[PDB]
């Protein structure tokens, strides 16, 4: 991995530096790291391709080095570098669609195609150098073993979920007492709905919670907190939780009643927000717990204390809310995000060969299914192919 | 050395020439250039008259070649020779400027080279057969520096009665090869017609390869001679002597 | 282009190099670079133009070398190095407002500025150096007829419209079915709505469908997609379509049936979604099917069946959504974005000094008639001033 | 491609040049290239066609040279080029075919062949010489990005379409307004057909109006425009817009009034035509609107009063046609044309080698289709495919 | 007319034959013919007209002969060639269309243009080549 993202970064310094007309000191040691490149280079035969519609590609390497002495970068300079660079970048580019199209369940972090095993040999060794891009300098603190950190500008760590919950319910389904919640990416709408408007609950208030589970711990996260949830609050035909019957959702919203939105990690309290809105910051945690009660307006006008009666019929169900969306946040782990194109990268290279489904990734590479049930291999695999995706980037 | 290259670990036997391994390898247009021609610079094959001749490259012949290798000689000039001590490295680049800067010179050399040597091989009579010879002409390298840094601007081109000379002393030996030949085929066919099978073959070859008037017999190994007359067997006889043996 | 851009590397590299302390070592190479542009520029008289309110100027360069004495820098040849620098980022940042501010149908790609003119000659080419923008990079490979790649973080790919389609209507507007979307920027918000309900359709589907027309073709495209349609779900008086009366609209949101998105490429389908929600991948195409299905509920509840009757009146109006958002994608032409900031310099440049509209670009820089009529002529322009500005953004 | 154009080119001079008895002096030059061909690709093996049913076939030279310092030609210096050259137009034939039945999404500019990526090595690059063909050079030119376009005689610009509007219908089909056009190749003929004679229109003249959108941009095109429609002159039973049912038209033919002809770019007016027939030249457009009437002839023979009465049934319906044929034009993309073999040649070798379809082209190359949606991507690969077939028939 | 012909035949002669790594033997005479237009053309100013909304546009030579001592055509060659190929079109294409939208009533044969009265004097003779359109 660090082989290969040295030799797409020693191309891509090559694209953008061995330029007609600069000075040869911009180049020099660029110079010596692209012939050190041929020379580890030389010699060696490739094979890519070969799985799905991912055509066989043999690579041989003899390529002379760069030796020209110059002030100035001429054309000639220029169009023998750009020779060289372009059968370099192809072959760069073939191993990582081959290494992007390839899982295991065990050892999915390590080398799945054979050349990247052959370019993790020794040998290679001496075409490293330096590993400065964000995803290359993880993979190096991993193997490390020491703390890494990817920064996520909105993650995707919520997977899609539509649902609801009735707490209460009956099969006319004119009395319900619930809440119903979009997950999704990095966004959480939950709607508690009491269609009583807690005319009878205990000192008239009605209370709420939603415990979210993330599949991995966040840190340094910057969550934006709104009071209500527009999802939830406009008329609605919603399925019966077997999908036997539909019922009718009329909300009226009310401002929720006690909010409490807690950060935990292993069940501890590691933030509070108490009727908090905005932008808050929730440093670490795998978990969240929002808390929110429907409270009864004590005083009403007429207009409200007739939208509200003492018993059945509920036309106007009291719906409390809540919006929750982080903006960003980092984790220990890969996970797709608003801003980069790994995941987009890796789904549109299996796609486009056909790679058939694998024993790691779901089909397809759904984002929901694979964050479901990310798994440690699902895990490892993942971050491989990220890497290599964003070493791929680099060049195409 | 010029290029910072690691020196060639070169391999006798190898199909490829160090040249051919170093044009490869060689990422300067000048010098990659220069050696591209050098390792195609051999005789063309072409038959005019009946004759086969080894003829050159049309760039030698109009000497047009010296510029590319006083570009790529003008390059080794400009390098830097990384590792090579300084005064070494300055001796070297002014050795190769001494060749450089007589480009004119070279040229006119080059042409006169070519000229010279096809107007000598229109009076060639026998083909050119390029073989590789048991002994060669030991050529000094000082002797191409002399003809290098020394040739002038004086056209020297062979005499009319200096090409006729060679041309006729060409033809001489061609027809007196023939004639002997067929005078050997004539004997040694009308020895087996007669049945002399005590005649010795061998005092027939001995007496035609005397009378090419260029070899030493003593000195012509056994199985040459008998493959001679192996050879001679094989033809057929030239009329006139045929028909006065019938 | 590539001459100004190293120019203004040049001039940020040296700003951000050129330090109090800081070793010889650090900066030699910028120091040659530097001292080289000074030579090729000594000597040369350029003119930044007069159009519409940018003032007239002229620049001289005569400036002596940047020293190579000191082994750590001092404080006096930071100011002398601050000088130069700062006339040199004067001159570089009018050249590129003077590039910015003009425009031309026939050649869009080639410098319209005098100083960027004389930039071009071949005499300049030794200022040239490191090209390791995105911007310059697309650049470069444009002019060699290589695949570029421009990323956009929410492309501004859709031109903002607001608008309805009755496949059903009457004078009164009580019977309406159709669908009404808003397409802006990198969203889609679409809504079938029937009135009667499907009560009188085939199998009591009411189908929808919806084209959207990308003007340039999007790859590597992560998208979110979301059942609902929150702007079309709740009650509206609308305009009539050619504005003689107004209608009522009192949506009621039922679940979409049979969601079924398409994204095309040249009318054949690349990548299909069916039923599937939360993040998906797009890895090529120019065209968006969203082809969705009102469903009249088999089994309703006494309210919901209340809802929507056999025949009119019609009270609650059944609408299903769809929700499409682009969070990230690539295109090969360069677009606005939600992160990028070429758009609104551009537009900010033009507007402070009242540039007069000319014969390629919307009258006010607007982005919806842009992208509406992106013509070859357009993006040539268009690529032209991104680039500048952002040539300007790395000193202004 | 310049490599592969220069070998084509270099065996077609031989051909012609080598030839008995010529004096050396008109073909040393020949000669030289012809060498220098010999001797780049003596040692190199190639290998050609491995899709569809292209069999598999694999390439050495080991060709020896040609004489330098006769001065004619004899039959044995043909003899011995004669089979070096039969040897190489056989090896450059099987690489167009090769290349030919390729494409890619990502870079159809680019070789896709193994045999031509090989020869866009920097080594066989000595091979190239004089690209004198339109389509070289225009190859050459693209890559440069420099204005260059190909001249057509007769493009087939437009995709075949013969369809019909009507804006006045009714079920019967009695009493029609509207138009009929067919487009085809770089013909359009377009008829508006009143079948009331606008009785009852306003000033009694009918307005008709027919827009074509052309893919590409057409320059210094030649145009004739006659004032009728023969296609749509004659008693024709027509489908409904549907196909539901079939109605009747009855032409008869009225000379077309206030005829213009806006050739539009970008949506601007660039050429403008007003009751001008014959040959007229259209500069820069990418749209051709064609404005025509219908007006009744204030005074009428008693034939032609009976023709066309006050009020129905209408027998005789009044149509007024346009005829507007590209006779040349030029364009900066590939097209298909009446004079070219280009497209043809493609068509055939991919047909003749069951190449299957590929994800650029339309199956069986239809040119209806691929100019339909002429994108971008499909342009690249037309071009690669139609420099190649120019290659190609160059010697075959 | 013959010698803006020659000009423009040499440009697209230069445009198709001097190209990246060809040898020289096949530019030779293009080369020299080039070279030869070079040397006629240095030293001249030229003025292309401002009749209609033709821009008036000024044109002065001073370039630099195209070099032999190549055997083959390299990248830096190809480079100093098309920088002074691009102005010579420029200017070619120029006279053309000054050319191109003028006309007198008599003597309509003869160039109307200022820069194509010049190109026909004496001097630019010698740039004239093979007329074989
Ligand atoms: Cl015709
Ligand atoms: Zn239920
Ligand atoms: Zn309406
Ligand atoms: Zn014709
Ligand atoms: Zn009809």
């Amino acid at each position: 991995m660090d082989v290969l993202y040295s030799l797409s970064k020693t191309l891509k310094d090559a694209r953008d530096k061995i330029v007609e007309g600069t000075l040869y000191s911009n180049v020099s040691d660029l110079i010596q790291q692209f012939n050190q490149m041929i020379i580890t280079m030389n010699g060696n035969e490739f094979q890519t391709g070969g799985i799905g519609n991912l055509p066989i590609r043999n690579w041989n390497f003899d390529f002379g080095l760069l030796g020209t002495t110059l002030l100035n970068l001429d054309a000639n300079y220029v169009e023998t570098a750009r020779n060289t660079i372009d059968y370099f970048v192809d072959f760069v580019d073939n191993v990582c669609m081959d290494e992007m199209v390839r899982e295991s369940q065990r050892n999915g972090i390590a080398p799945q195609s054979d050349s990247l095993r052959k370019l993790s040999g020794i040998k290679f060794k001496r075409i490293n150098f330096d590993n400065s891009s964000e995803y290359i300098e993880n993979w190096n603190l991993q193997n490390r073993r020491q703390r890494t950190g990817f920064t996520f500008h909105k993650p995707n760590i919520f997977p899609y979920s539509a649902s609801f919950t009735l707490n209460r319910s009956q099969p006319a389904h004119d009395n319900l007492m619930g809440t119903m919640w979009l997950n999704a990416g990095s966004e959480i709408q939950v709607a508690g709905f009491d269609y009583s408007c807690a005319i009878n609950a205990p000192a008239n208030i009605q209370q709420f919670e939603h415990i979210v589970q993330l599949r991995r711990v966040l840190t340094t996260a910057t969550i934006t907190l709104l009071p209500d949830a527009e999802r939830f609050s406009f008329p609605r035909v919603i399925n019966s939780a077997d999908g036997a019957t539909t019922w009718y959702f009329n909300p009226v919203i009310l401002r929720p009643n006690n909010v409490e939105v807690e950060f935990l990690l292993n069940g501890q309290i590691i933030n509070t927000y108490q009727a908090r809105f905005g932008t808050i910051i929730a440093r670490n945690f795998d978990t969240i717990r929002l808390s929110f009660q429907l409270m009864r307006p004590p005083n009403m006008t007429p207009a409200v204390a007739a939208l509200f009666p003492n018993a059945q019929p509920f036309e106007h169900h009291a719906t409390v809310g809540l919006t929750l969306r982080i903006e960003s946040a980092v984790c220990e782990s890969v996970l797709a995000d608003a801003s980069k194109t790994m995941l987009a990268n890796v789904t549109s290279v299996r796609q486009e060969y056909a790679i058939p489904v694998g024993p790691v990734f779901p089909p397809g590479m759904n984002w929901t299914d694979l964050i479901t049930n990310y798994s440690p291999s699902r895990e490892d695999n993942l971050q491989r192919v990220f890497t290599v995706a964003s070493i791929r980037s680099m060049l195409v | 050395p010029a290029f910072g290259m690691q020196r060639m670990h070169y391999r006798n036997g190898d199909p490829q020439t160090p040249f051919q391994i170093a044009e490869q390898q060689i990422q300067n247009f000048q010098v990659a250039n220069w050696l591209h021609f050098v390792n195609n610079n051999q005789f063309r094959q072409v038959v005019i008259d009946g004759v086969l001749n080894q003829v050159l490259n049309d760039n030698i012949r109009n000497g047009h070649v010296v510029n590319q290798l006083m570009e790529a000689l003008m390059q080794l000039s400009r390098q830097q020779f990384p590792t090579m001590p300084v005064d070494y490295k300055r001796s070297i680049q002014r050795g190769i400027l001494l060749l450089s800067n007589r480009l004119g010179q070279l040229v006119d050399l080059t042409r006169l080279l070519a000229y010279n040597y096809e107007t000598l091989m229109a009076c060639i009579t026998m083909n050119m057969q390029h073989v590789q010879t048991l002994t060669t002409e030991k050529l000094q390298l000082t002797s191409v520096t002399s003809l290098c840094m020394l040739i002038g601007n004086a056209t020297v081109i062979p005499s009319p009665q200096t090409l006729f000379h060679y041309y006729n002393v060409n033809v001489n030996f061609h027809s007196n090869y023939n004639e002997r030949i067929n005078d050997a085929v004539a004997i040694i066919t009308a020895a087996n017609r007669l049945n002399l099978y005590q005649k010795k073959m061998k005092s027939i070859v001995e007496d035609f390869l005397k009378r090419l008037q260029i070899f030493d017999i003593s000195r012509v190994p056994d199985d040459q001679m008998y493959r001679l007359r192996d050879r001679l067997r094989l033809l057929p006889v030239e009329i006139r002597r045929l028909d006065i043996f019938n």
